[PDB]
RNA sequence: CACCUAAUUUCGAAUCCAGCAUGAGAAGCU
C-alpha cells in the first residue's frame, strides 16, 4: 500500500498496575527483595505486553458479535488467516498488519514503581497467615505506544478503539481480578504515506 | 595402540586414548598437571563418556576449550546428568572463588557436538564399530565395545553391584569376540543390610537425617524407602537430589525391566527453597531427611545414618562399586576370555590382589601381539572382464561376518549351510496418514521422532511417552492439537491412537520406519 | 536391471504419451520462459540415468 | 576512486529478538530455551542487516511509484536496472553497498536475557501455553559499517531513509509484538580506495 | 628364541608367542595341536588355538572351554550394514562387484557401477557427432580479415587449429563450431571469442565479432586446398 | 635470488565465513543436507582461495591510485607483464614471485563448520517466502597461510599488508555484501635464505 | 627418479572442481572453468635409485624434498596448490640382491 | 511466602556460467 495508519495511544492508570517480569535473571535478582517484580526494561522503564491484549479483546467481542473469528487462546491454536483479527494481528502465513508496540513508560522506575505487600488472611481467626511483598505501578503513570497499520482498511481504527475500550473496562496486565489495571486511553490517529523518509 | 593417560595410577583420574582414528574415553578431573594431561591427549576425534560422575566426566568442556574434540558421544541419561554435574561443578568453583578451568560458554559449546546414543546400538564411525552396554553404576552407565580393525576392546567403566535396586544386576555383555578388556579395582579387596536401613528408620521414628552422594546413592535410598511401607514421610533436601530424582523419573526406560504411574511412588516430598529447609530444621514431627545443604538439618540433629565412603551408623551395603567376585563373574561371562586385562582404577593393594586372582584365573593382566581382521574373498576371480579400465566381476554371494574374519561366501556355501503393541503395516500407514492430515503427527514430530529412533529404541519410547504424558497439573499432552469439529473424547482417542501407532513403529526395524516416514517427511 | 533385481531379491530370501514434436516445442517454450532450466534439465537427466 | 563508509551505531529501544539460525546451536539449546537469540561463537549478538535495508527500500521505492523489482516473492529475480538492484545487488552484478552484520559491543552475559512468554485463553483467562525466549536488553549497542564501492549522490540518503523506516517498523523478529524497535546514529565519510598504500 | 620340549617348538618372535605341540613357563599366545589337561596345565590361557572331522567336535569343546579356535592383495568393503542372524551366522544378503586394482581388491555395490555406466555413456556419446567426414567474400578480403583478427588476437592459432579440425570433419561440423563460438549468451552477454587487444568500445567489438563470423563462414564454402593455403600462413602446424 | 620472503599470515574470523564448495561430487553429496556447502578439504578442514583476493585488492587500489596496473578480472583478460601486481602474481610469460597458499583452518570440520538457515521474506506480507540452508565458518576460527616471495623487493611486504587490510575491509570470500567473511589478519614475515635446506 | 605413483585411483582422490575469474568492479564471475585436482591427504609413492652413490647424495635429495614442501609440486603453485609432505625411507643395497 | 507451565507448526528451495591463450624445439655422443 501507499498509506499507513499511525495510532499513538497513551495510557493513564486510574487503578494500580502490575505486569510481572519475564526475564529469569532479573527475577532471580529481584526475588531476594520482591516476590512479584514488575516488568522493567534495562533503561529502568516499565514494559507492558500490548499485543495479545488487543487480540484477546477483539477475539471476545468479535466472537460475542457472531463473526467467524478464530480463538488463538487455546493450546497451540493456529490462526486461520480468514478473519479480521487474523488480518489485524497476524496469522501463520500472513503477518500482522498492525505492528503493535510495547507500552513504554514515560517515567523512570524510580519514580513510578513502588514495592508493596499483600497478605493471605485466615478467615476464622482473622490474622495474616502469609505476608508477601509485591511491586506495582502508581496511579496516573503514562504509557505511550505506537500502532502501525501497514495496509489500512476502513474498520481498522474502529476495531483498535473498541479493543482499547474493552481493555479500559477489563484491565490490562496481571491481577485484573483483584483490581489491578483499570486504565484510560487517549488516541491520536493519522494517515502517513510510506515514502515519508525519502529525500 | 592404547594410552592410559589419566586412569593408570590414581582412582579419581581417567583418560583412555585408543589410536586406531583417535578415540578418547572418560576424560575427567581427579592446574598445570591437568593441562599436561590434556596436551598429552592431543586432538581426539571421538570422546566417549561411560558415566556422568565427574570422576570420569569432568575434563570434557576444557577439551572443547582447547579445541581437541571433534565429536562427543554418550547415552542421553548421562548426557543430561553431565549437564547437571557441569553446572553445579561450575557454581562450586564460583562460590569457592578459585580460578575455574572452563566457563559456561564452554559448557554450552560442549553440548553442540554431543551425540547421545543408547545401549546395544552400534555406530560405524571412523572405521570403528562403537557399541554401548550397561554396567549398573548409574542410570546412564555404559561399557564401550570398540570393534577396531586391529582388535576388539571392551572398556568396562565402573561396573555396578548386585546390591543395586534401580539397575540390572547382571551387567550387559558384548555378544561377540572380546580381545582386550579394561577393568576396575575400586573395591578390588573389600568384599560384600538393606533391611537394616528399614529397621533403624523404624526404631528411630526424633527425625533421622541421612546424608549421601547427590548422584547415585540418594536414589537407591529413595527406592529402599519406597518399595516397602513406611508411614513417616521421606523428604529431599540438597536440590541436586530432587533434580537427579526427576531425571531418574523422566529417564525411567533406562532402568530395570521390573521398573518400567510413578517410580519412586509419591511417598517423598522434596524441599525446594532454603526457607522450607530452615522450617524443616526447626520442625519436630518425625520424618526421614535424605540430604546430600546438610548442615541446616544437622546442627539441629546433633541418628545421622552415614551411608557412603567417609547413634552414628554405617551401612556398607549401598555402594555401587564392584566387588571382586562380580568382577570375576563379569570376566567369566565373556564368550571368549580376553587376551589382556588392563587393571586401571584402584589403589596399589587392590590392583595387586586382583592381579593375583586373575593370574590364578590364568588370564594375562597388565598394571599400567597382532590381531588382523582380514577380509577373505573365497571367490573364483579368474573369470574377470574389462569395461571402463576396471577389472570388475558381477558378484552374487553373502557377506558372512564371523569373528576375526569377514569372509565373503558364495551361494554354494549357502547351499551347504542349508543342509509393545503390534499393529499391521497398513494400519500404521493409515493411522499416520490420518494424523498427518489432522496435523497431530506433523513433519517436525516425525523428524524429531526419527532422530530419537536413530538414537535407539528406548530413547524413542521415552520421547513418545513424554509427548503423550498427560500432566496432572494442566491436562496438556504436549501433542499437537487436531483440526476440525472434534470433541474432547475423540481428541483423547486420537492422542491414544498416535501413541499406539508410534510405539508400534518403535517395534519395527530401522529401515521400514525410514520407508514409512519419507512418505510424510522427505527429509527424515 | 532385470537380472540385478531378480538375483538381488532371490538372495533377500533369508505414463502420458504426447508427440515428440510437441515434447521438443514445449521444452523449448518452457526453456525460453525459464520454467525448465539447465539445472533442471541436468538434474532430471541424472534421475533419468538412475532409472524410470 | 572513492568509497563511502557509513558507520551505524544502533541503540536498542525495546526488546530485540533475532532467532538463531545454526542447527547445532538450536538443537543443543532446546533443552534450555525455546527461542535462542542469534549469536556469534565469540558470544556476541548477530543481526542480519542487508535484508532489512533492502526490504525497507523496496517497500518505500515501490510505493513511491518508481520501478523497483520485488525480491520478496518466492524465487524472485532482480531486474538489474532499479535502484535497489544497483545498491544491494542483482543477478549478474553485485551490491555496491556491502552491509556488515550488526555486531553487539557487549557479550551475551551483559545484554542477553532469558524471558518467559505465555499464551492465554480468552474465555477463562488462564496461561494456556508457556515458552522461553532469549531477548536482547534495551540500550544494547550494536555497530555496523556500510561500505559503498562506487558511490553516487543518492546512496547515503536512501540508506538513511531505510534506517528511519527500520526505526519506525523494527529490525529482527517478533516485530508486531513490539520487539525490535531501535534507534540509529550515522557517521558518514568518503574515503579513498588507495588509502591503505 | 626357540626352545624345545617333549614331542614342542616354542618360537618367540617380536609379534606373538607361538607354540607348536612338558609345557613351558611363559605366555603361549598361539598354541597348535586329555589335551584339555594339557591346555589347563599351561599358564596364560592361549588367545587362539590352531587345530578328521572329530577336530570340529573337539573344537566345540574348545568353544565350550572359552577359547577361540581356528580350523584350517588386500580386500576392502564399501558395503552397507543391514545384517541378520541365521543359523548362528551373522549375514548380509548382498550382490555386488569385485574390482581388481594393482594393490587393492574392493567390493562395490551396483550404485558404483551405475556411476561408471553414466560416465561411460557420457564418454561414448561425445565421440560420434552428426556427419563427421553460406556467405561469400573474395579470397583477398578473407586474407586481410584473418590478418587483422590475428594482429588483434581475436582469431588465434588455437582457434585456427580447431577450425581446421572441424573443417576436416566436414562442412556441417564446422558450421556447428562457428555457430557455437559466435553464440551470444542471452543470460551472460559473452561469446566464445578471444577479446581483441586495443582501446575499443562495445559497438566496434561486436562488429569485429560479426566480421569474424562472416569471414569464418565464407571460408567454409572454399575447398580444402585454399583453406590450407589460407591457414598455414598463420598456423604453420 | 639468494633470499626469499616468508609471510606467515594468521587470520581470525569476526563475522561468519562462507566460501563455497568447488568439487562437483562433494557438492552433489552435500546438497541432500546443505544447499550451500562450505569449501573443505578431504581432511575435513576449510579451504579459502587467497591469491585472487590479494591480487584483486592490489589491482583495485593501484588502479584507484593511478598506477599502471592491468586488470585480470574482465573476461579472458590477459596480464601485460609490466605492472606491479603483474610481478607479484604473475603474467603470461612470467610466473608470480609470490606463491600464495590456501587459507587452511587450524581447527577442523565439525568444530568450526556450522550449518545454518537463511531466509527470503515477502515485503507486503512478512512471511518466509523462501528458505535455504548454508554452511558457514564460526567467528574466532583461526586460519593459517604462507606467502613465499621468491625474488623479494622493498615494496612487496607493504603491498601484501595493504591487500590484507583491504581484505579486512571488504571480506575474504563468499557473501560479502550481506556481511559474511569479515576477518582480521596477523602478519609475521622474515627474509629466509634460499639455501637454508642445504645443510 | 621414478614417477610419483598414487596409491588410490581417480574415483577416490581426483575431484573435478570449479574455478572462477571475477571482475574487480562489478564483483561478478566473468569466467568459469572446471578443473580436476587431487585431494588433500592423498598419498603417492616413488623410488629414487642412485647408482654409484656418494656420501652427500641423500642430503641433497632430502634438501630438495623439503624445498618441494616449501614451494609445491605440480601446477598452479602460486594459487596454493601442490603443497606436500614427504617421508623418506632410505637403504643401502648391493646390486646382486637378485643374483 | 508459595505453586502450575515452559511447549508447538510451516519452509529448508531456485538460477547463470564452465571459456580462452601461449609455446611443438635443440643438442651431443655418435
Ligand atoms: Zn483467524
Ligand atoms: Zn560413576
Ligand atoms: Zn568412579
Ligand atoms: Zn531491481
Ligand atoms: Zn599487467
Amino acid at each position: 500500500a501507499k498509506t499507513m495508519k499511525k495510532i499513538y495511544v497513551t495510557m493513564k492508570t486510574l487503578s494500580p498496575l502490575y505486569t510481572g517480569e519475564v526475564r529469569r535473571e532479573d527475577k532471580e535478582a529481584a526475588q531476594k527483595r520482591v516476590n512479584f517484580p514488575v516488568r522493567k526494561t534495562a533503561t529502568n522503564k516499565v514494559l507492558i505486553p500490548f499485543k495479545g491484549a488487543l487480540r484477546s479483546a477483539l477475539e471476545i467481542m468479535l466472537k460475542a458479535k457472531g463473526e467467524n473469528v478464530c480463538d488463538t487462546g487455546e493450546s497451540r491454536a493456529r490462526p486461520c488467516g480468514r478473519c479480521v483479527t487474523c488480518s489485524l494481528f497476524g496469522s501463520m502465513g500472513r503477518a500482522g498488519r498492525a505492528s503493535v508496540d510495547f507500552l513504554i513508560s514515560n517515567d523512570t522506575k524510580e519514580q513510578i514503581v513502588r514495592e508493596s505487600t499483600h497478605l493471605r488472611i485466615e478467615r476464622q481467626t482473622k490474622s495474616a497467615s502469609d505476608t508477601f511483598k509485591g511491586e506495582e505501578v502508581i496511579e496516573g503513570a503514562t504509557f505511550t505506544a505506537t500502532i502501525t497499520i501497514s495496509n489500512p482498511q476502513e474498520k481498522d481504527l474502529s476495531l483498535i478503539q473498541s479493543a482499547l475500550k474493552f481493555i479500559e473496562e477489563n484491565g490490562i496486565g496481571g491481577w485484573l481480578n483483584k483490581g489491578y489495571g483499570r486504565v484510560s486511553f487517549e488516541v491520536k490517529s493519522e494517515d502517513v504515506a510510506t515514502d515519508r523518509f525519502l529525500k | 595402540m592404547i594410552k592410559f593417560i589419566g586412569g593408570a595410577s590414581k582412582v579419581t583420574g581417567s583418560a583412555f586414548l585408543l589410536e586406531t582414528a583417535k578415540i578418547l574415553i572418560d576424560c575427567g578431573i581427579e592446574n598445570e598437571i591437568i593441562e599436561k594431561k590434556i596436551n598429552e591427549i592431543g586432538k581426539a576425534d571421538i570422546c566417549i563418556l561411560t558415566h556422568a560422575h565427574l570422576d570420569h566426566s569432568g575434563l570434557v568442556p576444557l577439551l572443547v576449550k582447547k579445541r581437541k574434540v571433534n565429536k562427543i558421544i554418550s547415552t542421553p541419561a548421562t548426557k543430561e546428568l553431565c549437564r547437571l554435574l557441569f553446572n553445579d561443578f561450575q557454581r562450586i568453583q564460583e562460590e569457592n572463588n578459585d580460578i575455574p578451568l572452563y566457563s559456561y560458554d564452554d559448557i554450552e559449546s560442549s553440548f553442540e557436538i554431543w551425540d547421545e546414543i543408547d545401549d546395544r546400538n552400534t555406530i560405524e564411525l571412523f572405521d570403528t564399530k562403537i557399541t554401548f552396554y550397561n554396567n549398573s553404576h548409574i542410570i546412564g552407565s555404559v561399557s564401550v565395545f570398540i570393534e577396531t580393525h586391529n582388535g576388539n576392546y571392551l572398556f568396562s567403566g565402573d561396573i555396578g553391584s548386585k546390591l543395586q535396586q534401580l539397575m540390572d544386576y547382571p551387567p550387559d555383555m558384548p555378544d561377540g569376540n572380546v580381545d582386550y578388556l579394561i577393568l576396575e579395582s575400586t573395591y578390588g579387596n573389600k568384599s560384600h543390610d538393606r533391611d537394616r536401613l528399614l529397621e533403624i528408620a523404624k526404631t528411630t521414628c526424633g527425625k533421622v537425617l541421612i546424608p549421601s552422594f547427590a548422584i547415585g546413592r540418594l536414589q537407591e535410598v529413595l527406592y529402599t524407602f519406597s518399595n516397602y511401607n513406611f508411614n513417616f514421610p521421606v523428604y529431599i533436601d540438597s536440590p541436586m537430589g530432587s533434580k537427579v530424582t526427576n531425571l531418574i523419573k523422566e529417564y525411567n526406560i533406562y532402568l530395570k525391566k521390573k521398573l518400567r504411574d510413578d517410580l519412586f511412588n509419591n511417598k517423598y516430598i522434596a524441599i525446594n527453597t532454603s526457607n522450607q529447609s530452615k522450617e524443616l530444621s526447626n520442625s519436630k514431627e518425625p520424618a526421614v531427611i535424605i540430604s546430600a545443604r546438610i548442615l541446616n538439618h544437622l546442627e539441629q540433629i546433633k541418628t545421622l545414618i552415614f551411608v557412603g565412603y567417609q547413634r552414628i551408623e554405617k551401612l556398607n551395603s549401598f555402594s555401587a562399586h564392584a566387588d571382586q567376585d562380580e568382577l570375576i563373574d563379569y570376566i567369566e561371562r565373556l564368550k571368549y576370555t580376553p587376551y589382556k586385562v588392563f587393571l586401571v582404577h584402584g589403589e596399589k593393594e587392590q590392583r595387586e590382589i586382583l592381579a593375583k586372582r586373575i593370574i590364578s584365573k590364568k588370564i594375562r593382566v597388565e598394571l599400567p601381539i597382532l590381531i588382523e581382521k582380514k577380509v577373505v574373498l573365497n571367490i573364483n576371480t579368474d573369470n574377470m572382464c574389462n569395461f571402463a579400465s576396471y577389472r570388475l566381476m558381477p558378484f552374487s554371494g553373502f557377506i558372512v561376518e564371523k569373528d576375526d574374519r569377514i569372509e565373503i561366501n558364495d551361494k554354494n556355501w549357502f547351499d551347504m549351510i542349508w543342509n509393545l503393541p503390534d499393529m499391521s503395516h497398513d494400519k500404521i500407514i493409515e493411522n499416520i496418514e490420518y494424523l498427518f492430515n489432522i496435523k497431530i503427527l506433523s513433519k517436525n514430530r516425525i523428524k524429531e521422532f526419527w532422530e530419537e529412533f536413530c538414537k535407539g529404541q528406548k530413547a524413542a519410547i521415552k520421547y513418545i511417552t513424554q509427548v503423550h504424558r498427560k500432566n496432572p497439573n494442566t491436562g496438556r499432552r504436549n501433542w499437537n492439537p487436531p483440526e476440525g469439529d472434534f470433541t474432547d473424547n475423540e481428541i483423547e482417542k486420537l492422542y491414544e491412537t498416535a501413541y499406539n501407532t508410534l510405539l508400534s513403529l518403535i517395534k519395527y526395524d530401522k529401515n521400514k520406519v525410514y520407508n514409512i516416514l519419507i512418505n510424510f517427511n522427505p527429509k527424515l | 536391471d532385470m537380472i540385478w533385481n531378480e538375483e538381488y531379491n532371490k538372495m533377500r530370501s533369508q505414463l502420458p504419451d504426447m508427440s515428440h514434436d510437441k515434447i521438443i516445442e514445449n521444452i523449448e517454450y518452457l526453456f525460453n520462459i525459464k520454467i525448465l532450466s539447465k539445472n533442471r534439465i541436468k538434474e532430471f537427466w541424472e534421475e533419468f540415468c538412475k532409472g524410470q
